[PDB]
């Protein structure tokens, strides 16, 4: 266990698949989705409402 | 600050901008550090509770 490496393969799996999943559910948030802007500050101070 | 807009608890820091860099950023490109245009020094920024 001590010097061989890799042998816990499963649970570092397991954690790197969560890490993943939620970094991509993060950055999902920098999208223009058909809009003009991607922030939603600027959008609504800058136009009228209609 | 500066254009950049947002929310949250300002605190002191000690990070080490380069001369010509204005703000930080996360791995998650979430602004992390902020260097206020008056007297040049590092500042942090914290989420709210
Ligand atoms: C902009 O103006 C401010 C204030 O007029 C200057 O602030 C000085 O900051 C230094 C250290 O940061 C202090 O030793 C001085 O006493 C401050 N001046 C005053 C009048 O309080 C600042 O240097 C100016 N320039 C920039 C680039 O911010």
């Amino acid at each position: 266990l001590s010097s061989t490496a890799s042998a816990l393969g499963k649970l570092q799996d397991v954690v790197n698949q969560n890490a993943q999943a939620l970094n991509t559910l993060v950055k999902q948030l920098s999208s223009n989705f058909g809009a003009i802007s991607s922030v939603l500050n600027d959008i609504l101070a800058r136009l009228d409402p209609p | 600050f500066n254009g950049l807009t947002g929310t949250g608890v300002l605190t002191e820091s000690n990070k080490k901008f380069l001369p010509f860099q204005q703000f930080g950023r996360d791995i998650d490109d979430t602004t992390d550090a902020v260097r206020d245009p008056q007297t040049l020094e590092i500042l942090d920024i914290t989420p709210c509770s």
